[PDB]
RNA sequence: AGAACUGGCGCUGCGGGAUGAACCGAACGCCGGGUUAAGGCGCCCGAUGCCGACGCUCAUCAGACCCCAGAAAAGGUGUU
RNA sequence: CGUCGCUUUUUGAUCCUUCGAUGUCGGCUCUUCCUAUCAUUGUGAAGCAGAAUUCGCCAAGCGUUGGAUUGUUCACCCACU
RNA sequence: CCAUCUGUGGGAUUAUGACUGAACGCCUCUAAGUCAGAAUCCCGCCCAGGCGGAACGAUACGGCAGCGCCGCGGAGCCUCGGUUGGCCUCGGAUAGCCGGUCCCCGCCGGGGGUCCGGUGCGGAGUGCCCUUCGUCCUGGGAAACGGGGCGCGGCCGGAAAGGCGGCCGCCCCCUCGCCCGUCACGCACCGCACGUUCGUGGGGAACCUGGCGCUAAACCAUUCGUAGACGACCUGCUUC
């Protein structure tokens, strides 16, 4: 169709300030910094108004499926709003049978060192994207918590998890072990 | 004398074809960072049809047959190899005026090097569509000098912006050198005739 | 058309051109790729095998069947007196691989290197190096000749060091030393070369370079056994007896339609006398041998702490066809390529 | 970014075609790739150019969408576009690059005779503050 | 004191695929690369000025290794400013890629 | 394998279809200038080195010019 | 019940090349290639509890034997894997 | 295998499972963007080293010769090609370029406010030389460095193929090394081509030629047997 242009805003709230250095966005928040890129996603950004600090993603002509991805501009932007005033959190809880998984954490919440997942004497070393951080959980049984600003950081991280406590050879409808996320909120909450 | 193009930016086949027309016509090509040369469509299509030219073999003994380069200096010489009548002898001197490089070398780092228009990735490509880098594509078969390459670049690079610094030093001083007196009765003339 | 029985290939395509090597001394296509993290060190060494013996040894091995009983273990011994550093080399790195940047050779140089420097030490007037002396003694050269060092300190990253053997120490008949070309793999290349101006024309024994059981590679030339057929050469199976015109032969040699003979075919030609390169050799002793005449030979070689009795290595009525083994010696597990009297050379 | 936009009354130049060098005011846009324009008061009637041979200046014009030759006409030059053209340094740009084309052979003479006279005066003038440069640098 | 030729280099024979015209040269003129612009070069009197190991001369009286063979500007050939050329011999196809001459004679301008 | 009508090949070069018996143009004494046919004009390789017009299309098996030298039923919230 | 295809390891059909000759079965020996995958690697689906099987996917890297009867190709049996 | 020893790791990913996330207000492994990922693939390890380079050694006495280096002028032989050079930021492309107060990295560079220009004019549709016939007489503008060097000496700059460049101290020297004007001559060869450069190019061979330097090594024969069909290969041959 190549039709004319498509835009979203974003409302940005005042306890985050953003600038742009081109279709790079900079956010900053209270509790950090983060930055992305979109310099293959062929568009214009341009922040107006003051006091009020308005974001206008707009895409000049383009094709349908180019009129698709000015959606996820701004939805990665508010992402890191979010995430820069919020944070996030994906809190994953153990699901196990007979066999307990113990779980720890060796350096800094950057490792977590699972075994005896399902009986087995060969340990789970998964090392996270910098960034974020591990807590084991408290008035909970057998529960992880994982806390940073990238959402891509959190949950990228998340299913290395997920993907390491993987049974093979085995019936997986029945069987059921891992340390599956349970939830998908942020770190302050009501706000 | 010898036109000097840098490599980078361009497409594959569309600068071969103007190097190699330009050098049946009795010039002296340099191409300069081939490094840096795009090829259209997605890294992973142009990494398949590079791996179809690697089993091309000929049975018997693989040492006579399809000598398979890897650096992309010689991958750039052999498709101006394929635009040229290479089996006859105004075709063998052809590809012999021809000094394709890789990375720049010290005669080269100090000329003023010229691009084509006609075959920039930015003119020529829609920017909506994939591309893959000669760079990575060499590196990815078997070519062992990736490394090594781009740390004498960012050296090369470190020491031509200390020489486009005290070029425009040289630039602020005449602009603020001819701001001065008198020589407004040959401006009279120049303005008038284009300045 | 489809052999109706599967058969794997005969010999290895991998050392597919059978050839007798360009080189008598072994050369180390691969040196071990440095950080500069570790102390400075040397990483190859040159060395002549002598012959073999066997050994007895208490192993231990918690879950084998081997353990806390006596195993005998073919082991080789390889004579190694001293090196002699005579040079540095200096190694660039380019787009286009690794180039010698310049060499400086050392002060004063010993009668076996320039031996290796002639065809005919006889008819020669025993002349090289004689005008490479004097600039080390006069003023002009002097100053850039430890220019050299300092332009080699700026500019190229890996360095290595000419050493060569004495000959001198061996009961061979050959008086040519053996020159290598061994790279120093410490830290920064300041230090790297620094350590080798410390101790040019000076000796380096064998136990500086390696230590006991430690695990080496071993590279050299192999026996060669001459211009030999088919079978065996590559191993290949006799025809029967019936056939006419030749037992030892491979029958076909190609199909029709490739009509050519490829490569991938078994055929008669030069066995032996290869370069390879065994992987994995276990030092078990470093030797030392025939120390000083207070006490006037004290053999004490292979007089282990079991054995407590004056014995010396070398076996009763001497190496067959090597001599006597009066220097340092590293004596490895197993079978080891060469002849004996054969250059060989080890590395880490 | 986008700092100038197609848009009724949007002056534009003409690169190319068979009315390169003269301005058009863009009327009305036809689809997508061609557009309905007109000068009425330099010489390039009503028609349909493309856009890829126009060439969108800085100057806009207020008049009704699609109007008639004559509040075209109105409005050129109550903006007095004519004048305010020929003083910003573009149209001086394409005055001197064909004032340069019908240089004669007399005429680049007394060009090269008036320049290297100029280029000594300069370049005495800046290696007079090359001398003046390590003297400041000497204390 | 001062070159007085357009500088041009001859790129091959008039030709069609597979057989050639050897009678007529193109020519590749420096400078100009449309078809329009080459009404100045037609007519215009080309030259292949070379070099040889006996002696020739016509001006000065004294011979010298330099001969030349004559040509002149027939024609434009194609929408890319080159030009078709018949000299009074044939070129010697050692030529191909090397410079000829075109000078400035018998020009209207 | 066997007939009908017409043309051709055999007896026939030439331009084109990369290649070629028969396709497509065109039939031929020896040459110069001009212009075309079929086919083409990124570079082999003569000629688009036109500021050519409108759209369609992304292939991890793309497509690419009569004869003609490789595909079907069926299917796709892939896009128009 | 239908119905659309592929392949040229079956057998035909045809008669283009060869009749001043292209040495015609099988085995043995030996090299390479294909994938329409028996096994081995990584996987998805079961009427997958586990064990064992079964059906697909990327994949031809690496293997695919020792014998009795028979000129056998093919067969069939013993045994190992 | 009838004795004995050894057989070695990195990359991008296929299938597949996912994450973020639209199209399609939700959902979605995909559309842009990321992740894990293998007997495959590519490299390493390992084998061979190219009409492919490199660093370095020594370089022909004898009794006359002989050979490198530097500075030469002279004539002839062979291969011909070119007619002025640009001595350089990174790069982006739905964005770039320049100049500049303040906040920081051993007197340079990074950030932001501020001002510009921008179909690029601090524009290779360009810029520096120049299209310079020479000279003489004779005035203005400019100009106080002198500029060509076979000078002499010193510095540090340039290792990806540095073979090229910058600066300074003394020196035989110029005071026209430019622009405008004055005066008047030089082959004015009587209309005509290969003119005008690079350039005292490249290669070979000898002569007259000043100075500084050098005094070898291969191959055969003989020997060896770590090697061999033959060549090749590994070695010895000091007056102890
Ligand atoms: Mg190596
Ligand atoms: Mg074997
Ligand atoms: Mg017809």
């Amino acid at each position: 169709m190549k039709t004319i242009l498509s835009n979203q805003t974003v409302d940005i709230p005042e306890n985050v300030d953003i600038t742009l250095k081109g279709r790079t966005v900079i956010v900053k928040g209270p509790r950090g910094t983060l930055r992305r890129d979109f310099n293959h996603i062929n568009v214009e950004l341009s922040l107006l108004g003051k006091k009020k600090k308005r974001l206008r993603v707009d895409k000049w002509w383009g094709n349908r499926k180019e009129l698709a991805t000015v959606r996820t501009i701004c939805s990665h932007v508010q992402n890191m709003i979010k995430g820069v005033t919020l944070g996030f959190r994906y809190k994953m809880r153990s699901v196990y049978a007979h066999f307990p998984i113990n779980v720890v954490i060796q350096e800094n919440g950057s490792l977590v060192e699972i075994r005896n997942f399902l009986g087995e004497k060969y340990i789970r070393r998964v090392r996270m994207r910098p960034g974020v951080a591990c807590s084991v959980s408290q008035a909970q049984k057998d529960e992880l918590i994982l806390e940073g600003n990238d959402i891509e950081l959190v949950s990228n991280s998340a299913a290395l998890i997920q993907q390491a406590t993987t049974v093979k050879n085995k019936d997986i409808r029945k069987f059921l072990d891992g340390i599956y996320v349970s939830e998908k909120g942020t770190v302050q909450q009501a706000d | 004398q010898v036109l000097v193009l840098d490599g980078r930016g361009h497409l594959l086949g569309r600068l071969a074809a103007i190097v190699a027309k330009q050098v049946l016509l009795g010039r002296k090509v340099v191409v300069v960072r081939c490094e840096g040369i795009n090829i259209s469509g997605n890294f992973y299509r142009n990494k398949l049809k590079y791996l179809a030219f690697l089993r091309k073999r000929m049975n018997t003994n693989p040492s006579r047959g399809p000598y398979h380069f890897r650096a992309p200096s010689r991958i750039f010489w052999r498709t101006v190899r394929g635009m040229l009548p290479h089996k006859t002898k105004r075709g063998q001197a052809a590809l012999d005026r021809l000094k394709v490089f890789d990375g720049i070398p010290p005669p080269y780092d100090k000329k003023k090097r010229m691009v084509v228009p006609a075959a920039l990735k930015v003119v020529r490509l829609k920017p909506t569509r994939k591309f893959a880098y000669l760079g990575r594509l060499a590196h990815e078969v078997g070519w062992k000098y990736q490394a090594v390459t781009a740390t004498l670049e960012e050296k090369r690079k470190e020491k031509a912006k200390i020489h486009y610094r005290k070029k425009k030093q040289l630039m602020r001083l005449r602009k603020q050198a001819e701001k001065n007196v008198e020589k407004k009765i040959d401006k009279y003339t120049e303005v008038l005739k284009t300045h | 058309s489809h052999r109706k029985f599967s058969a794997p290939r005969h010999g290895s395509l991998g050392f597919l051109p059978r050839k007798r090597s360009s080189r008598h001394r072994g050369k180390v296509k691969s040196f071990p790729k440095d950080d500069p993290s570790k102390p400075v060190h040397l990483t190859a060494f040159l060395g002549y095998k002598a012959g073999m013996t066997h050994i007895v040894r208490e192993v231990d091995r918690p879950g084998s069947k081997v353990n806390k009983k006596e195993v005998v273990e073919a082991v080789t011994i390889v004579e190694t007196p001293p090196m002699v550093v005579v040079g540095i080399v200096g190694y660039v790195e380019t787009p286009r691989g690794l180039r010698t940047f310049k060499t400086v050779f050392a002060e004063h140089i010993s009668d076996e290197c320039k031996r290796r420097f002639y065809k005919n030490w006889h008819k020669s007037k025993k002349k090289a190096f004689t005008k490479y002396c004097k600039k080390w003694q006069d003023e002009d050269g002097k100053k850039q000749l430890e220019k050299d060092f300092s332009s080699m300190k700026k500019y190229c990253q890996v360095i290595r060091v000419i050493a060569h053997t004495q000959m001198r120490l061996l009961p061979l008949r050959q008086k040519k030393a053996h020159l290598m070309e061994i790279q120093v793999n410490g830290g920064t290349v300041a230090e790297k070369l620094d350590w080798a101006r410390e101790r040019l024309e000076q000796q380096v024994p064998v136990n500086q370079v390696f230590g006991q059981d430690e695990m080496i590679d071993v590279i050299g030339v192999t026996k060669g056994k001459g211009y030999k057929g088919v079978t065996s050469r590559w191993h290949t199976k006799k025809l029967p007896r019936k056939t006419h015109r030749g037992l030892r032969k491979v029958a076909c040699i190609g199909a029709w339609h490739p009509a050519r003979v490829a490569f991938s075919v078994a055929r008669a030609g030069q066995k032996g006398y290869h370069h390879r390169t065994e992987i994995n050799k276990k030092i078990y002793k470093i030797g030392q041998g025939y120390l000083i005449k207070d006490g006037k030979l004290i053999k004490n070689n292979a007089s282990t702490d079991y054995d407590l009795s004056d014995k010396s290595i070398n076996p009763l009525g001497g190496f067959v066809h090597y001599g006597e083994v009066t220097n340092d010696f590293v004596m490895l597990k197993g079978c080891v390529v060469g002849t004996k009297k054969r250059v060989l050379t080890l590395r880490k | 970014v986008f700092r100038r936009f197609v848009e009724v009354g949007r002056v534009a130049y003409v690169s190319f075609g068979p009315h390169a060098g003269k301005l058009v005011a863009i009327v009305d846009v036809i689809d997508q790739n061609r557009a309905l324009v007109d000068g009425p008061c330099t010489q390039v009637r009503r028609q349909a150019m493309p856009f890829k041979c126009m060439q969108l200046t800085d100057f806009i014009l207020k008049f009704p969408h699609s109007a008639h030759q004559k509040y075209v006409r109105q409005a050129w030059q109550k903006a007095d576009i004519n004048t305010k053209w020929a003083a910003t340094r573009w149209a001086k740009k394409i005055e001197a690059r064909e004032r340069k084309a019908k240089m004669t052979d007399f005429d680049r003479f007394k060009v090269m005779k008036a320049k290297k006279m100029r280029n000594r005066i300069i370049k005495n003038e800046v290696k007079k503050l090359q001398k003046a440069a390590l003297l400041k640098a000497s204390p | 004191s001062g070159r007085l030729w357009s500088k041009a280099i001859f790129a091959g024979y008039k030709r069609g695929l597979r057989n050639q015209r050897e009678h007529t040269a193109l020519l590749k003129i420096e400078g100009v690369y449309a078809r329009d612009e080459t009404e100045f070069y037609l007519g215009k009197r080309c030259a292949y000025v070379y070099k040889a190991k006996n002696n020739t001369v016509t001006p000065g009286g004294k011979p010298n290794k330099t001969r030349v063979i004559w040509g002149k500007v027939t024609r434009a050939h194609g929408n890319s400013g080159m030009v078709r050329a018949k000299f009074r011999s044939n070129l010697p196809a050692k030529a191909i890629g090397h410079r000829i001459r075109v000078m400035l004679y018998p020009s209207r301008i």
